[PDB]
RNA sequence: AAGAAGCUAUUAAAAUCACA
RNA sequence: GGUUGUGAUUUUAAUAGCUU
């Protein structure tokens, strides 16, 4: 038991290191005071993919203007849109007012464009 | 009377729950709202009619 | 009359109107007068001043004080000395003939109707009715037209979140008033005047107008004392969200007008100290931006309250764990190195980085969050941090199973007939596909609240007395009682196995090493929020925290002794550990009713208690419980333990449904000390209502010399002194125990207060609780849910969700609890999931319900009595299908008999 | 006498309910 | 995947003790 649990913890920690996006963090981390940045904002400044969960079409309108989104002083392009059920929903449907018939809390998978 | 219908609703959801009706959020939300509001219902015939609506919905999916 | 007016009219262009002629208006007004005969903050009647409405401005008033002819030269000289500054209203001085002698007249121009005191007081001491002054002030300030008050629940903070918008408008008035007070104090210092400044001296326009009690002295040698000025409005200063004009960042996060590097700023030390000097230059007591510098635990309360006030101006993202890149395992990864508490300020881990050492990394969020894509969620006002690689996923609730046979039997017995006053009223309500997050949105009620430090230091001292009986201290790992196989361990560790796996994984030496480490650093952790299958009487969903393993392991090891001392003690004012069986309930109610003269019972409950808990008072409770580590730990160790407790329980990153978040505040049910901390909170609120009401007693009218002396001493201890005299604290503790007796369980309790002392406002009646909850808990206690009982014989209307009845036997009169019949029937009918194969489980369920239902046997209502016997018959039937321990009623009878 | 059970608690674990 | 507290019951086991 002791060996199995510590080994699993090692594996999970190494997985986190694998998905850490190490370079992006340091490029911005060491600018701040003594290289200290609140953990609450490190992903928004260093992450590559951004997900957002809208409440209705009006939030869609506010957040993006031409298929891109501005957040944390950066511009984000909308790649794919998922509804509640996780089924693909294309931009044509959401743009049209007919989205009233669609499940409201759309989630958008956005990616950083520099 | 109220209890008779009020309990009767619970079994209906259980039947639906077995049918993974939650796969689509809209229907599941509709059913949940109807059930929750009938439970708090105090006057029978309204509870009866919402129960009829539930039953009609369930019969659609068999 | 016009002759008298002519003197005023000449300079004012005669554009004035009188109220009932030259006669002084009979109007009650708030005051803060400290005097040999009186020391009060309540309102009085003064009829020594005439009020003239200036018809030019929509609100300006002309007020003239026709008294103190001998004081004219004093007043004239003071006004001349102070008029040069811009914070003093215009005055006119003259004498007018009347009868056989002349009297002096001091006319104040363009003064507003209500003094700043009249606001600060009115906002406190709030109530549903008799709220005329607050309405009038809101209209005059233009916060909202009178039509806004058609919404009869307009004032409710939880039913009208728009109210906070209305109050935010007053924020400008408060900030302007403080700035004018700073200028006025500076002017008094320069001109050489000495005296105290009180809110009665200032108008909503922010100009001081009354100098009667001031004294002249050497130029520049003056000394103003404003302790009661600043401190008194502090609850108002926090409610109306003043200082919003000082917001550091003035743009939205997703608004285009924003800077990326802007977020990285976290220090804000200079910002906070500069704000403190700008607004609180005359607070005398030092301010520490970073509480880690504080010396006395009381000083931490003051400095942290101030930090809470300034917390508004800082970006919400600045708070949270402070991490940095570091060399770990040969792979440079981001490590936690400090935490930025909202109240305590910046704290940095003392030591810089074995399973004892390696284990924390897998639980510390620093590694996990940085490795995940960012998340923005509009469902909840609360902030959002990141989302896992797998993407978000929602979770739903299924309804409970309906036990048809039991229902049929109930029908057979004749229940649920068309006869009223009995029916099912609790059901396993089902919730939407993602009700978890939408429930977490309810934390938006956790608005920052600033409790006035001068009046709360005394209350902290008093409440500490209620907890001097018990004993605490640290205990080695081997001595901790552990409910092994705890059903969860938090998101980081719940994958591998239950908490036991880790308990036997970690040998006691490593646990002690980890504890010693925690006495030097900060180790934040997630808390996997999750849903709860549970019967309920209302549609609202329920969720629970479930704090991670490492927090509980160390947290209990720091508080266990104190909590155990709390449960084991009996007869105290906190009844967590007492049983309601074996007559224990009657013992509790008999102790509570003991001693009180003309006893009367009242009760209450805090709406949205778990969420609305002001994230400050939780810190206070965290200090009281830990205050007994006098010798085991030094001050620094105690402070790190406290800050770690806050990090794990108040501002921890809350995981749910694959989407991380950052909890604004409020308690988390998963904590070990939730019940105990809430009990301390409740004691604090109950006491503070007493201090609040006591100060407003109108001393001049009182005759109970004890009470007059008591309030004079209390006031002189709150504002006019530095260190609170233990003598007064013990005297007041005794006085409370003699007329205001409390029995508190977690976050609910009953009070047996003397009716006479309450009627004359000498102890906290319900209205006092309304006020205190309003301006400190920041929520409104709907009058429906509370209650009073003017006869002890009937006992409390309800305590701990159970009624109480009095029965006279050979043993005499004694009280018995009895749950609501409908709740018991419902619990019998519905079950959370499909019953397991063994029907024996049903036997335990039904026997336990019968035990909890036995008292109804004695109940007066014939139908209620049927409930117990029917359940008995059902258990008989169930067993027969499958004894005296269950068959016989006497077995339940002994459960409710003494010894 | 052993032994045997019955009873009695104390301890431990599980299971289950009520309460916050 | 379904929390932590504090009571309570039932079973089970151990522990001894008592009685027959
Ligand atoms: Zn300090
Ligand atoms: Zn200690």
């Amino acid at each position: 038991r002791k060996s199995k649990v510590v080994s699993a913890m090692h594996s999970l920690l190494f997985g986190m290191l694998r998905r850490l996006d190490m370079s992006s963090v340091d490029t911005i981390l060491n600018l701040a005071k003594d290289g200290v940045v609140p953990l609450s904002v490190i992903p928004a400044v260093s992450a590559t993919k951004l997900n957002i969960v809208t409440s209705d079409i009006d939030s869609y309108n506010r957040i993006q203007r031409e298929g891109c989104v501005h957040y944390a002083g950066t511009i984000w392009n909308i790649i794919d849109i998922k509804d509640n059920d996780g089924k693909v929903v294309h931009v044509k449907e959401v743009t049209a007012q007919n989205a009233e018939s669609l499940s409201w809390p759309l989630v958008l998978g956005c990616e950083r464009i520099v | 009377k109220l209890t008779d219908i009020k309990c009767s609703n619970v079994v209906l959801l259980g039947c639906l729950s077995s049918m993974n009706v939650s796969a689509n959020s809209t229907e599941w939300a509709y059913c949940v709202d109807l059930h929750n509001k009938i439970n708090l219902c105090n006057d029978p015939e309204k509870a009866q009619e919402m129960l009829l609506a539930l039953l009609a919905f369930f019969l659609s999916k068999n | 009359d016009m002759a008298y007016l002519n003197r005023v009219r000449g300079s004012s262009a005669a554009r004035l109107e009188p109220c009932n002629g030259t006669d002084t208006q009979h109007v009650y007004r708030a005051f803060d007068i400290y005097n040999k005969d009186v020391a009060c903050l309540g309102k009085f009647l003064k009829v020594n001043c005439v009020r003239l409405k200036n018809l030019d401005k929509h609100d300006a008033f002309y007020v003239v004080k026709r008294c103190t002819k001998s004081a004219m030269e004093h007043e004239q000289s003071i006004y001349s000395r102070l008029e040069k500054c811009g914070a003093v209203a215009e005055h006119d001085f003259f004498t007018w003939k009347d009868g056989r002698a002349i009297y002096g007249n001091v006319c104040r121009k363009d003064l507003t109707e209500y003094t700043m005191m009249d606001l600060c007081y009115a906002l406190r001491n709030f109530d549903e009715n008799n709220c005329d002054v607050l309405k009038s002030i809101l209209i005059k300030v233009g916060a909202c037209e009178e039509s806004y008050f058609n919404n009869k629940v307009w004032f409710d903070p939880v039913e009208n979140e728009d109210i906070h918008r209305v109050y935010a408008l007053l924020g400008t008035i408060v900030s302007r008033a403080m700035l004018k007070c700073v200028k006025f104090c500076d002017a008094m210092v320069e001109q050489g005047i000495v005296g105290v400044v009180t809110l009665d001296n200032q108008d909503l326009n922010g100009d001081f107008y009354d100098f009667g009690d001031f004294t002249c002295s050497i130029k520049g040698m003056g000394i103003p004392i404003c302790t009661s000025y600043y401190s008194y409005m502090m609850p108002v200063m926090g409610m109306t969200n003043c200082l919003a004009s000082e917001c550091f960042v003035k743009s939205d996060i997703f608004g285009e007008d924003f800077k990326s590097y802007d977020l990285l700023e976290y220090d804000f030390t200079e910002h906070k100290t500069a704000l403190f000097n700008k607004y609180f230059k005359y607070w005398g007591l030092q301010y520490h931006p970073n509480c880690v510098d504080c010396s006395d635990e009381q000083c931490i309360v003051h400095c942290a309250n101030f930090n809470t006030l300034f917390s508004t101006t800082i970006p919400i993202t600045a708070f949270g764990p402070l991490c940095r890149k570091c060399w770990i395992d040969g792979v440079p990864l981001v490590t936690t190195a400090g935490y930025h508490f909202k109240q305590l300020g910046i704290v940095w881990n003392n030591d810089l980085n074995s399973i004892n050492e390696l284990l924390q990394f897998c639980s510390d969020p620093a590694l996990l969050i940085a490795s995940s894509p960012a998340l923005v969620d509009q469902r909840t006002v609360c902030f959002s941090v990141a989302a896992l690689g797998t993407g978000m996923t929602n979770q739903t609730v299924k309804p409970g199973h309906f036990n048809k046979e039991f229902y049929d039997f109930l029908l057979e017995q004749g229940f649920f007939s068309e006869g009223s006053e009995l029916t099912l009223k609790h059901f396993f309500f089902a919730q939407k596909g993602d009700a978890a997050v939408k429930d977490f949105d309810y934390y938006r009620y956790n608005r920052p609240t600033v409790l006035d430090i001068c009046q709360a230091r005394v209350v902290y001292q008093i409440v500490q007395r209620y907890f001097d009986i018990y004993e605490g201290g640290c205990i080695t790992a081997k001595e901790v009682v552990v409910t092994n196989l705890n059903k969860s361990a938090g998101y980081p560790l719940n994958k591998f196995g239950k908490a036991g796996l880790y308990y036997e994984s970690l040998s006691y030496e490593e646990q002690d090493e980890l504890y010693a480490y925690t006495k030097r650093n900060i180790l934040p952790t997630m808390t996997q929020l999750n849903l709860k299958y549970a019967i309920s009487g209302k549609e609202r969903a329920r969720t629970v925290g479930g704090v991670s393993l490492l927090s509980t392991m160390t947290t209990r090891q720091y508080h266990q002794k104190h909590l155990k001392s709390i449960v084991n003690t009996r007869g105290a004012s906190v009844v967590i550990g007492t049983t309601k069986f074996y007559g224990g309930w009657d013992n509790m109610l008999k102790n509570l009713i003991d001693g009180v003269e003309n006893p009367c019972l009242m009760g209450w409950d805090y709406p949205k208690c778990d969420r609305a808990l002001p994230n400050m008072i939780r810190m206070i409770s965290a200090m009281i419980l830990g205050s007994k580590h006098t010798t085991c730990c030094s001050s620094t160790d105690r402070f790190f333990r406290l800050c770690n407790e806050l990090a794990q329980v108040l501002t921890e990153v809350v995981y749910s449904n694959g989407g991380f978040y950052l909890k604004p505040g409020g308690t988390t049910s998963g904590d070990a000390t939730t019940a105990y901390a809430n009990s301390v909170f409740n004691i604090f609120q109950a006491v503070s209502a007493n201090v609040n009401k006591l100060l407003s007693v109108d001393s001049n009218v009182c005759h109970n010399l004890e009470v007059k002396q008591l309030q004079r001493k209390l006031y002189e201890c709150c504002y006019r002194s530095t260190t609170v005299d233990d003598q007064f604290v013990v005297e007041y503790y005794g006085y409370l125990r003699k007329h205001f007796s409390m029995m508190i369980l977690s976050d609910d309790g009953v009070v047996c207060y003397n009716n006479d002392y309450a009627s004359l406002g000498y102890v906290a009646d319900l209205n006092a609780f309304k006020a205190v909850l309003y301006y400190q808990n920041n929520v409104f206690m709907s009058a429906s849910k509370c209650w009073i009982e003017p006869d002890i014989n009937k006992g409390p209307h309800e305590f701990c969700s159970q009624h109480t009845m009095q029965i006279v036997d050979k043993d005499g009169t004694y009280y018995l609890p009895y749950p609501d019949p409908s709740r018991i029937l419902s619990a019998g009918v519905f079950v959370d999931d499909v019953v397991k194969t063994d029907a024996v489980v049903l036997l335990e369920r039904y026997v336990s319900l019968a035990i909890d239902a036995y008292p109804l046997s004695k109940h007066e209502n014939p139908e209620y009595k049927k409930v117990f016997y029917v359940l008995l018959d059902w258990v008989k039937h169930l067993y027969k299908t499958l004894t005296a321990k269950f068959w016989d009623e006497s077995f339940y009878a002994n459960m409710y008999e003494k010894s």
